[PDB]
C-alpha cells in the first residue's frame, strides 16, 4: 500500500514519455552532465573560499 | 509553464481556505485537480469559448458552495478573508483572458458585462466604462453594443 | 531571502497532484502482516490488480 | 515612441497600438528582420485594437 | 483494513484531445532533486562557454565613412537615431543609423 | 508458456489503459461517426451533448430508455473512468451496457441511436471491453455503413474470423460468409445464448428473428 | 542521439558512443565486422614480425632462415604471389588480398557463381568440394594447390543441370 | 579591437545603452554592442527567463578558477600584449626600488 | 577527504561583502527544480533594466 512515492516530479523523471520528450530530455542531461571528479563525500564541497 | 504560474498564483487563497476550517485537503485537492485541468485546457492551442465558459462556470459553483459552507459550518455571512474577493477577482481574471483571445464572440462579451453590472455593487462604474470602450472600438459597427 | 524560498516550496506542497495509499487495521484483533496478496488484489482496484 | 498605427485595408481600417518597439539602431540587422517576418514574434509587437469595416 | 494505493487517471495525466498540452506534475522535495551545487556549477560554466561562443561585438558601420579620420563625434541626446561626425578634412555629416 | 504469451495476455488485460499520449490518440480516434482526425481532436463534452440530445429522442420514442439517462448518462459519466474501478463495479458496468445493448438493436436504423452508441463506445470502450455483445446485437443489420464500421474499428474475438477477413474492405460481408459465421458449432452455442437472453427480456423483433431462422435454415441445409 | 544542433555540438563535440568495414562488406562482401578486424589484426600480427624480425641483426643465420620459412609459408597460403621481397611482405599484405582468397571469391573469379552471395549461398547449400572433402562455411581461405582443385560435388542438381544444358550428361556416373 | 580600426579618437555611448560608436582616424565611424551577446530581437519569455538565468548563475559563479579562466579569455592585439607585459616589468622594477 | 582546489572558489564576489554572506547565499539555490515559478523569477530578475528601443534621459527630481 504505501511503497512508492505518489506524486513524482516531471522535469526529472515520467513515466508517460512521449518519443520526442524523452530524445529531447537525453540531450538535456547529456549536456548538463556532471563532471567525474565532482562525486565527493560532502555534495556541497563546491561552494567554500579559500585564497 | 505559464499553467505553472497560474496554479501557484492560485495557491495562497487555497492555503486561506484549508486553514479556515470550511475546506479539508482531500476536497481543496481535488479542487486543484480541476484547476489544472482547465488551465492547461484553455493553455493549450485549440482551445475554444466554451472552455472559458466552462471554466467560468465551474468557478462560480465553487464559490457558491464556498458561501454556503461559511453560513453552514460557522453561520458567518462574510469571513474576513483572502479568498471571499479571491474566486471573484479571478473570474474576472477568466474573462479578461477569453475577450483578448476571442473578441470576435459577442455572447462572451456579453455574458461578462452581465456578470460585471449584476456584481456591480463592488465594482466599478469606471470598470463597466473600460469594458464598454474596448468592446466598442472593437465593433463599432454594431448598432445593438452602441 | 532563503525563508522566502522554502515558504514558496511549502505552497508548492499544497499543489502536489496525489496522495500515499496506506494499510491500517482499524481495531485491535486482527494486525496488519496477516493480510493476504489474494486479499489485496480482491479489495483493491483493477489498474493494479493487473 | 511610435504609440499607435494605421493600416488602410479593401475592407477597411484598421488601428493598432504597438506594445514594444524594436530597437531603432539594430533595424538592419538578420535578426530584427526575421522577426518581422515570422508571426509569433510580429504579435509580441503589435495586437489590434480597432477596425471599422466600409 | 481500509486501504488504498497509487491509482493513476490517465485521463489525467494524458489528455484526451491531441492538441491539448499534457501536464507536468512538479515535486519540490529536495531528496527528490538530488545535486544543487553540482548541477548548478555546471550550468553556470556551460552557460559562460556559450557566451564565448556567442560574443560578436562588430554590428557594422555607418555609410563609406569620412575622408580624413574622425575627430568629433555628438550623439543626440534627444532623438536614437540620430549622430553627427565631423572630421579633419572639414566636412561635417549627420548620420541616420538606423 | 512462453514470455511473449504472458505478455500478450497482460496487454490483452490493459487493453484499454492509456498508458501515452500514441495510445490515447488510437483509443480515442476509434469511433462511429466521426473519421480518424476530427475524432481525435474532439472531446468528451462535446460527445456526451450530442448523446443527450440523440437519447433525449430515443427516450421520446419509446420510454425506456430514462433509466439509461439516470445510469450511464449524467456528468457523472463524462465523470467517472473505466480502469479505476474496482471488479464489482466492473461487472456492474458491464450489466448495464449489456441491457442497453439489448434495447438498442431495435432501432439500428436511427441517427439518434447512432449518436448515442457512439457516446457508448468512446467513453466506456465498448469496442474492446465488451464486443461480443455488440457484434451479437447488431448482427442482423449486415447490409449497412453502420455494421460496416463497427467492423472497421472493433478488434475481433476468436470466432468472428470471417469477419476478420472483411474489415476495412469495401464492399459489405456475404450471406454465404454469415452462413460460414453460423455454421460453426461453438458460434452456434453462442448465439443461442444470447437468443435466450432476449426472450427471457421479451426484447426480441421481426428483422432480427428473420435473420436468425434464415440463418438456422441455411445452417441445416 | 537526436542530430543534436549546433551550440550543442560545439559543447559535445565528441559524445557518441553509438567506415573501411563496410566499404569492403559491401564491395566483396565479407561475413562480418569482427571478420574484417581479425582481418585487420592479422595484417597486423604480420607488420609487428616484419619489425621484429628486421630487428634482429640481419647478419643472422637464425633470423634470415626465419624469415625465409614465414615468406614460403605466406607465399603457399597464396596471398601473395612473389617471393623475392620483403617490402612486398610490408606493403602488399593487405585485407584486400585475403579477401580476395576467401572462399567464394575464388568460385566467383574461376567463375563458379556469378555473384558474391550466389557464391555464399551454395556453400550453405553444400554444393562445393575441396579436394576429396567438401566445404559449409565460407570463411574458408583456400591454400593455393586446394583452390586449384576446387569443385563441385558430385550428384548436385547444379552439377546435373550445367551439364544437361551442354547436352554431356552422362548417368552412369550419376552425374 | 580591429585590423582596420586605429587610434580611437572620439567614442559615444547610444542613448538606449545598447550600442556604443567609435570615431577613428582612420577615417571611420563604426558602431559595436554594448554586451556582445544580446541580439536586439525581441525574446519569447521562456527564452529571455532562461538567458537572465545564466546571468544571474555565472554572478553566482564568477570567481571559480575555471569559470574564470574560461570568461577573461579574450583575445588581444600583440602589440597591446607585448606592451602590457613591458609595462609590469616597469611597475615592478619602480616598485621594488621604492 | 581533503577539499578540492579546482572546485574551491578564489575570492568573495563581488554583490556580497563577507564570506559567510557568500556562503548563505550558495546555500540558497536558484535554479527551477529547487524553487517555485515566482521565486524562481523574482530571484532572477536583474538589476538594471531598460525597455527596448526608447531614449534613457537623465534623472531630474529636486
Amino acid at each position: 500500500p504505501g511503497a512508492g512515492e505518489a506524486n513524482y516530479d516531471a522535469l526529472e523523471l515520467n513515466p508517460f514519455e512521449t518519443k520526442k520528450q524523452r530524445q529531447e530530455q537525453e540531450v538535456r542531461t547529456l549536456l548538463n552532465k556532471l563532471p567525474a571528479d565532482t562525486i565527493t563525500l560532502d555534495p556541497n564541497s563546491i561552494g567554500s573560499v579559500d585564497k | 509553464s505559464k499553467t505553472r504560474y497560474y496554479l501557484e498564483q492560485c495557491i495562497p487563497e487555497m492555503d486561506d481556505l484549508v486553514e479556515k476550517g470550511l475546506f479539508t485537503k482531500n476536497e481543496v485537492s481535488l479542487i486543484m485537480k480541476k484547476r489544472t485541468d482547465f488551465e492547461h485546457r484553455l493553455n493549450s492551442r485549440g482551445s475554444s469559448i466554451n472552455d472559458y465558459i466552462k471554466y467560468i462556470n465551474y468557478e462560480s459553483n465553487v464559490n457558491k458552495l464556498r458561501a454556503k459552507r461559511c453560513k453552514r459550518i460557522l453561520q458567518v455571512k462574510k469571513t474576513n478573508s483572502l479568498s471571499d474577493w479571491s474566486i471573484q477577482q479571478r473570474i474576472g481574471f477568466i474573462y479578461q483572458r477569453g475577450t483578448n483571445k476571442f473578441p470576435q464572440d459577442l455572447k462572451f462579451w456579453a455574458m461578462y458585462l452581465n456578470y460585471m453590472k449584476a456584481r456591480g455593487n463592488q465594482t466599478s462604474y469606471k470598470k463597466i466604462h473600460n469594458i464598454y470602450n474596448q468592446l466598442l472600438k472593437l465593433h463599432p459597427t454594431n448598432v445593438d453594443i452602441w | 531571502q532563503y525563508k522566502k524560498a522554502v515558504s514558496s516550496a511549502a505552497a508548492t506542497d499544497y499543489l502536489l497532484p496525489e496522495s500515499n495509499g496506506y494499510l491500517e487495521p482499524e481495531n485491535e484483533l486482527e494486525k496488519t502482516f496477516k493480510v493476504q496478496q489474494s486479499e489485496i488484489k480482491s479489495s483493491v482496484d483493477v489498474s493494479t490488480a493487473n | 515612441p511610435i504609440e499607435y498605427l494605421l493600416f488602410e485595408e479593401p475592407t477597411g481600417y484598421a488601428v493598432f497600438k504597438v506594445k514594444l518597439q524594436q530597437d531603432d539602431i539594430g533595424s538592419r540587422l538578420k535578426e530584427v528582420q526575421e522577426q518581422i517576418n515570422d508571426f509569433g514574434a510580429f504579435t509580441k509587437l503589435i495586437e489590434l485594437v480597432s477596425f471599422a469595416p466600409f | 483494513m481500509k486501504i488504498k494505493t497509487i491509482k493513476r487517471s490517465a485521463d489525467d495525466y494524458v489528455p484526451v484531445k491531441s492538441t491539448q498540452e499534457s501536464q507536468m506534475p512538479r515535486n519540490l522535495n529536495p531528496e527528490l532533486h538530488p545535486f544543487e551545487r553540482a548541477r548548478e556549477y555546471t550550468k553556470a560554466l556551460n552557460a559562460t562557454k556559450l557566451e564565448r561562443m556567442f560574443a560578436k561585438p562588430f554590428v557594422g558601420q555607418l555609410g563609406y565613412g569620412h575622408r580624413d579620420g574622425v575627430y568629433a563625434i555628438a550623439k543626440n541626446y534627444g532623438s536614437l537615431n540620430k549622430l553627427a561626425t565631423g572630421s579633419a578634412d572639414g566636412v561635417i555629416k549627420y548620420w541616420n543609423m538606423s | 508458456s512462453s514470455l511473449s504469451d504472458q505478455l500478450a495476455q497482460v496487454a490483452s488485460n490493459n487493453a484499454t489503459v492509456a498508458l501515452d499520449r500514441k495510445r490515447r490518440q488510437k483509443l480515442h480516434s476509434a469511433s462511429l461517426i466521426y473519421n480518424s482526425k476530427t475524432a481525435a481532436t474532439q472531446d468528451y463534452d462535446f460527445i456526451f451533448e450530442n448523446a443527450s440530445k440523440a437519447l433525449e429522442e430515443l427516450s421520446q420514442i419509446e420510454p425506456k430508455f430514462a433509466i439509461f439517462s439516470r445510469t450511464l448518462f449524467s456528468e457523472s459519466s463524462i465523470s467517472l473512468d473505466r480502469n479505476v474501478q474496482t471488479k464489482e463495479e466492473i461487472k456492474d458496468l458491464d450489466n448495464a451496457i449489456n441491457a442497453y445493448l439489448l434495447l438498442a438493436s431495435s432501432k439500428w436504423y436511427l441517427a439518434p441511436t447512432l449518436h448515442a452508441t457512439e457516446w457508448l463506445v468512446r467513453r466506456f470502450q465498448i469496442h474492446v471491453k465488451n464486443t461480443e455483445m455488440l457484434l451479437l446485437s447488431t448482427l442482423n443489420y449486415y447490409q449497412t455503413p453502420v455494421f460496416k464500421r463497427i467492423l472497421s474499428i472493433i478488434k475481433l474475438p476468436p470466432l468472428f474470423n470471417c469477419l476478420s477477413n472483411f474489415v476495412r474492405s469495401e464492399k459489405p460481408p456475404t450471406a454465404l460468409t454469415m452462413i460460414k459465421l453460423f455454421n460453426d458449432m461453438d458460434f452456434l452455442k453462442l448465439y443461442t445464448s444470447y437468443l435466450d437472453q432476449c426472450i427471457k427480456h421479451n426484447a426480441t423483433y421481426t428483422n432480427q428473428l428473420l435473420f436468425t431462422t434464415c440463418c438456422f435454415i441455411n445452417v441445416v441445409a | 542521439v537526436r542530430k543534436l544542433k549546433h551550440h550543442e555540438q560545439k559543447l559535445l563535440k565528441k559524445v557518441d558512443f553509438l567506415h573501411r568495414d563496410t566499404q569492403v562488406m559491401r564491395t566483396y562482401h565479407i561475413q562480418n565486422r569482427e571478420d574484417y578486424h581479425k582481418y585487420n589484426r592479422i595484417c597486423g600480427d604480420i607488420r609487428r614480425l616484419a619489425n621484429k624480425l628486421s630487428l634482429l641483426p640481419p647478419t643472422d643465420p637464425f633470423r634470415r632462415k626465419h624469415e625465409q620459412l614465414l615468406l614460403d609459408k605466406l607465399y603457399a597460403m597464396g596471398v601473395l604471389t612473389t617471393k623475392s621481397k620483403i617490402s612486398d611482405l610490408e606493403n602488399k599484405v593487405t585485407v584486400s588480398a585475403i579477401c580476395r582468397r576467401r572462399l567464394p571469391v575464388i568460385m566467383h573469379r574461376l567463375k563458379m557463381a556469378e555473384t558474391i552471395q550466389d557464391a555464399v549461398k551454395f556453400i550453405e547449400q553444400g554444393h562445393v568440394r575441396v579436394g576429396p572433402n567438401l566445404i559449409n562455411d565460407p570463411a574458408y581461405l583456400v591454400t593455393r594447390n586446394m583452390e586449384d582443385y576446387v569443385t563441385w560435388v558430385d550428384n548436385s542438381k547444379i552439377k546435373k543441370t550445367l551439364l544437361r544444358y551442354r547436352n554431356q550428361i552422362d548417368d552412369f556416373d550419376f552425374s | 579591437h580591429t585590423k582596420r580600426m586605429q587610434h580611437v579618437f572620439q567614442v559615444k555611448y547610444s542613448m538606449d545603452s545598447k550600442y556604443i560608436i567609435s570615431g577613428s582616424d582612420d577615417g571611420n565611424v563604426r558602431l559595436w554592442r554594448s554586451k556582445a551577446w544580446e541580439r536586439s530581437n525581441v525574446k519569447t519569455t521562456r527564452e529571455k527567463n532562461k538567458l537572465e538565468y545564466d546571468e544571474k548563475l555565472k554572478e553566482r559563479f564568477r570567481h571559480m578558477p575555471e569559470i574564470k579562466r574560461i570568461s577573461r579569455h579574450r583575445h588581444v592585439p600583440q602589440v597591446i600584449k607585448k606592451a602590457q607585459e613591458i609595462k609590469n616589468i616597469e611597475l615592478s622594477s619602480i616598485k621594488r626600488r621604492e | 577527504n581533503k577539499k578540492n582546489l579546482k572546485y574551491q572558489s578564489s575570492a568573495v564576489p563581488f554583490p556580497f561583502e563577507n564570506r559567510e554572506q557568500y556562503e548563505r547565499s550558495l546555500r540558497m539555490p536558484i535554479g527551477q527544480e529547487w524553487t517555485s515559478r515566482a521565486s524562481h523569477q523574482e530571484l532572477i530578475k536583474p538589476r538594471i533594466m531598460t525597455k527596448p528601443g526608447q531614449v534613457i534621459d537623465p534623472l531630474k527630481a529636486p
